[PDB]
DNA sequence: CAAGGGTTCAATGCACTTGT
DNA sequence: GACAAGTGCATTGAACCCTT
């Protein structure tokens, strides 16, 4: 029933502490593994959401955790 | 005036004309992928989705079909020219 | 059973290379 | 060159599995 607090598409549930679409668990999940770090090619206010949410890796993970996302939350990979 | 140019399919910002149609690299590849494959798709809504840029991969059926619509012509997907009897 | 951890892999789309 | 057609491959996310 719930909408993903990120982007706004359909949640599938909560995900590491929010409610959040299967896209936003997703590249929260390789986010963290990874350990990855993103740069944003504009002012760092991208526009994240059900339409365009692919366009800024940097804003994209920047709202996750604005939104509530816990990189603690993120295992270990199995 | 034109601030950015527009996918016709999805409304994306447009790489250039593909197959004859100002079209985004998604919507080239995908319509490429499409005909090169001769896909039918199927939609599982109401076969009228608007694409936009979340639509577009939601329903294959009706992105394929916005494609042809727009002018995408599929006879130039690897058309039989000397390049093709290379691959 | 449901939730929220996990994983998978076909489709996708960005960046590239090739041909004119 | 600059463009459009073709290619390589890392990323996306819907659909699963697993444990509580
Ligand atoms: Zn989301
Ligand atoms: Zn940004
Ligand atoms: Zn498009
Ligand atoms: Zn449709």
């Amino acid at each position: 029933k719930h909408l993903c607090s990120i982007c706004g598409d359909r949640a599938s549930g909560k995900h590491y502490g929010v409610y959040s679409c299967e896209g936003c668990k997703g590249f929260f999940k390789r986010t963290v593994r990874k350990d990855l770090t993103y740069a944003c090619r504009e002012n760092r206010n991208c526009i994240i959401d059900k339409r365009q949410r692919n366009r800024c890796q940097y804003c994209r993970y920047q709202k996750c955790l604005t939104c509530g996302m816990k990189r603690e939350a993120v295992q270990e990979e199995r | 005036r034109v601030q950015e140019e527009l996918c016709l399919v999805c409304g994306d910002r447009a790489s250039g004309y593909h197959y004859n149609a100002l079209t985004c690299e998604g919507c080239k590849g995908f319509f490429r992928r499409s005909v090169t494959k001769s896909a039918v798709y199927c939609c599982k809504f109401g076969r009228a989705c608007e694409m936009d840029m979340y639509m577009r991969r939601k329903c294959q059926e009706c992105r394929l079909k916005k494609c042809l619509a727009v002018g995408m012509r599929p006879e130039c997907v690897v058309p039989e020219n000397q390049c093709a009897m290379k691959r």
